[PDB]
RNA sequence: UUGUGGUAGACGAGCGUUGUAUUGGAGUUGAAGUCAAAGCGUGAGCAUUGGUGGAUCCAAUACAAGUGAGAAUGCCGGCA
RNA sequence: UUCUCGCAGUCAGACAGUGGGGGAUAAGCUUCAUUGUCAAGAGGGGAAGAGCCCAGAUCAUUAAAUAAGGUCCCCAAAAUA
RNA sequence: GCGAAACAGUACCGUGAGGGAAAGGUGAAAAGAACCCAGAGAUGGGAGUGAAAUAGAUUCUGAAACCAUAUGCCUACAACGUGUCAGAGCACAUUAAUGUGUGAUGGCGUGCGUUUUGAAGUAUGAGCCGGCGAGUUAUGAUAGCAAGCGUUAGUUAACCA
């Protein structure tokens, strides 16, 4: 026999965080603000207590695309009914709504789970400089 | 205050006064065991082991796990095996710490 | 000996009874050592000696 | 002589019945679904002693190399620098030097860190 | 104190009968009645009677107030069945089974009787560990 | 020291049921049955206590078997 | 792995590499020779796969080093040029 | 066990020959519940007899499937062969044991027999529970093991007491 591991009980040391994606790639922003969500590089890591950090995303529409990515490569969404599929180019995306790319690009990167729909929760993405969330005193970060 | 000793193979970390679990030992119950093999002890740390560094425990009890029932069945192949263990084990409480 | 406690000389009286058809625990269970869906497998037998 | 069953498939059937205590409806009253449940339930538990042993291994690495980057140092250079200073220290105690002992991990990492290879 | 009535082989199903025996458990024994008296279902006029019953030797065989008296369990329990064959079509036929109900009512004055139960409950198990306890004893003794 | 995956199959060692023969023992101060519990065994299996139950049962050594049920669109009874 | 005696089961095989026949240098086709696996064999890789690669499960351990394979995230583990 | 422990070749099926069931146990003794209450009554709750009435004629013991009630835990953003390994919180306290009941959450996970090269199987068999249900006997042959008797050995069958 041996002694047992220390394992977080439901402890919440859980803190509001602020990135700018100024020119930020959205894969390279993606996979740091999906570890930041899952509070992997934090170091006590209980995978069943959600024990990740909140985070906002100042600047989605400034993100950018590397290479032909703007126009030859496409975002795909299917109704239940048939045809209800809508394509979206990487421009169109980067132009009508940029929050909700980077919010797929991010929930993508995470396991199928019962917690993941929190960790995609904690995550608060706005399009512009301007954020209503001023009021938790949240931390600057950057790349991340 | 601290001590990374080896017993059986598993590595612990114990305080004063930490009673853990170990593989059996083969020693009466109240007796007074001299752990050899230590590695780290309060700051200096010995990288194979440290030399003369002895843990002193106290054998509380010499009982046994919890029955494990290990049931073999290959499905559909006429094989359903059946077997039980009760691993034993030995309680030790940690008393002194040798210089 | 008494009547009591009578025992037989080792390896003279009980020797090991195959049991055909008392669980696959013996190795003697389902098909009891017929083989496969056969002729020998049948009730009938083995057919005549000589064949 | 007409031996008669009684008490004796009931007890072997009642103790597999005990063994499926706590599932959901009739998989712990029939004795069949009772059994097979049973057997089920020890093929899952001896393989996932198996991989407790090696998951928990894996969520020990995890904890280590995340307090290891913390300092700028990753796990594939922190177990080398072990290997050659000849320390031998399993990533579970080490693990939790670094969730229950702050100070003397960073002496650990201090060490290996600089100091002469033996 | 649990005062209670009984009906054996009473005619009505035991599904048709809970639906009416769950519109009185933890009533009063007035608005009970009121309730019951004005139900039109066919399994209202049966539950009434045995009620009323339960009432009269609650408040007159086990000597109770009457006016604290609630309905603590009424239940229909299954009672035994009878067989007859239906003549199908074709030859062919089937078993109707004609389904019967034990009633039983159940009424108390203290409004704390669960207790009570669980607590002889704890009293048999408290028995069963005190007497493997003075068999460990005797057993150390030899 | 060399070993211990395993179907068809071969070999060896054991458990359990009923009864009989020899010994001993328990039982209206409560036997069998039967239910529950946080026990003991490597496995068939074996105990302890409490409730119900109301008259037989247990241990050892041998012997004889209508001696071991999850499946046969198996039979009967009950209930979904 | 030779000889003697007792008791068998097996006579429907499958795929992969290699050399061919039949087919059309088609078949997850059919028929042979040989090396392996499955049948009767779990584990790791192949996203998922009986037969491909690494190997052979006595039981327990929340110990360590490795094979095929891999080290942005899912998912353990990398950096330089 | 005779099909038939009871009024069984009966009930019942068929024009007929013919086919053919199930069903036992109150208590030592009926002392079988007078009487009161509710109800139309059966009946139920008391009373009484009895050692026992949770032995009450539904009458020895009373298992499981099945149907209801309740203490405690969990469950209404959730992809589930329903379990397993970890794991908070909640509620208790035992064949005193690194205890028990539930399981927010994380990792892994396509039943059992049959027959097939190959079945999670869009092949097959089982609705569930309980009982019954398939390697025997007689006469001989061979082989293994063991015992008795032995080198003019060994052993009786029928039958008689
Ligand atoms: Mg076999
Ligand atoms: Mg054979
Ligand atoms: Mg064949
Ligand atoms: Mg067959
Ligand atoms: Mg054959
Ligand atoms: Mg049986
Ligand atoms: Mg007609
Ligand atoms: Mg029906
Ligand atoms: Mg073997
Ligand atoms: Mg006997
Ligand atoms: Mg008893
Ligand atoms: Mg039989
Ligand atoms: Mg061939
Ligand atoms: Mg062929
Ligand atoms: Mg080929
Ligand atoms: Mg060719
Ligand atoms: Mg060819
Ligand atoms: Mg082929
Ligand atoms: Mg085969
Ligand atoms: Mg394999
Ligand atoms: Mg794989
Ligand atoms: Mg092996
Ligand atoms: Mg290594
Ligand atoms: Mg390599
Ligand atoms: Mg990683
Ligand atoms: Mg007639
Ligand atoms: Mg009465
Ligand atoms: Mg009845
Ligand atoms: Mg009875
Ligand atoms: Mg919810
Ligand atoms: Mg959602
Ligand atoms: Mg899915
Ligand atoms: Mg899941
Ligand atoms: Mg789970
Ligand atoms: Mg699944
Ligand atoms: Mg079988
Ligand atoms: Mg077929
Ligand atoms: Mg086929
Ligand atoms: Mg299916
Ligand atoms: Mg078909
Ligand atoms: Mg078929
Ligand atoms: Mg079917
Ligand atoms: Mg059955
Ligand atoms: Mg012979």
């Amino acid at each position: 026999k041996t002694s047992m591991l220390t394992k977080e009980q439901a402890n919440k040391r859980r803190q509001w965080y602020i990135v700018d994606a100024a020119g930020l790639v959205l894969g390279k922003l993606a996979v740091k603000a999906a570890d930041l969500i899952r509070g992997k590089n934090k170091v006590d890591f209980t995978p069943n207590q959600d024990c990740g950090d909140y985070l906002i995303i100042i600047n989605s529409d400034q993100v950018v695309l590397t290479g032909n990515k703007k126009e030859n490569e496409f975002w795909y969404h299917h109704s239940q009914y048939i045809g209800g599929i809508k394509k979206v180019s990487g421009r169109d995306m980067l132009k009508k709504q940029s929050d909700k790319l980077v919010y797929n690009a991010v929930k993508g990167m995470l396991p199928d789970n019962r917690l993941s729909r929190r960790w995609i929760t904690k995550v608060h993405v706005f399009k512009g400089d301007k954020h209503n969330m001023e009021a938790q005193k949240p931390t600057t970060l950057n790349w991340s | 205050m601290h001590a990374i000793v080896v017993c059986g193979s598993k590595q612990y970390l114990v305080h004063e006064n930490d009673t853990f679990f170990v593989e059996k030992l083969e020693a009466p119950v109240g007796k007074e065991i001299q752990l050899d093999k230590v590695l780290m002890l309060d700051e200096k740390i010995g990288a194979p082991y440290l030399e003369k560094a002895r843990v002193v425990c106290v054998v509380e009890k010499h009982g046994l796990q919890r029955k494990v029932n290990v049931i073999k069945h290959i499905s559909q192949k006429h094989h359903l095996k059946k077997y039980g263990h009760r691993q034993p084990y030995t309680k030790l409480k940690v008393v002194r710490f040798v210089h | 000996m008494e009547l009591n406690q009578l025992k037989s000389v080792p390896k003279a009286r009980n020797h090991k009874t195959k049991t055909l058809g008392r669980g696959h625990g013996s190795g003697l269970g389902k098909t009891s050592g017929r083989g496969q869906k056969g002729q020998k497998a049948r009730k009938s037998g083995l057919t005549r000696p000589g064949f | 002589m007409r031996i008669k069953g009684g008490k004796q498939t009931r007890v072997r059937r009642k103790k597999w019945l005990k063994q499926a205590s706590g599932s959901f409806g009739t998989r712990h009253a029939s004795y069949k679904v009772a059994k097979q449940t049973v057997i089920q339930a020890a093929k899952y538990a001896y393989r996932d002693r198996r991989n407790k042993k090696r998951d928990f291994r894996s969520l020990w690495i995890l904890r280590l190399n995340a307090a290891l980057r913390e300092q700028g140092m990753t796990y594939s250079v922190f177990i080398n620098l072990l290997k050659k200073h000849n320390i031998e220290i399993n990533r579970k105690v080490l693990s939790e030097l670094a969730i229950k002992e702050p100070s003397k991990f960073n002496l650990i990492v201090q060490k290996v860190k600089s100091e002469q290879p033996k | 104190m649990i005062a209670f009535a009984k009906q054996f082989r009473v005619r009505i199903s035991p599904q048709k009968a809970r639906l009416v025996c769950q519109l009185i458990v933890g009533k009063k024994t007035a608005d009970a009645q009121n309730i019951l008296s004005n139900t039109p279902k066919k399994a209202a006029t049966l539950i009434a009677k045995l009620l009323n019953s339960a009432i009269a030797n609650a408040t007159n065989n086990h000597g109770m107030n009457g006016d604290a008296l609630y309905v603590f369990e009424c239940v229909a329990n299954q009672g035994p069945s009878m067989k007859r064959t239906i003549p199908r079509a074709k030859g062919s036929s089937n078993m109707i089974t004609k389904r019967s109900s034990n009633l039983v009512v159940k009424l108390s004055d203290n409004p704390n009787e669960r207790q009570e139960l669980i607590k002889q409950q704890k009293a048999l198990v408290k028995k069963r560990v005190e007497g493997q306890q003075k068999a460990k004893m005797a057993r150390q003794k030899a």
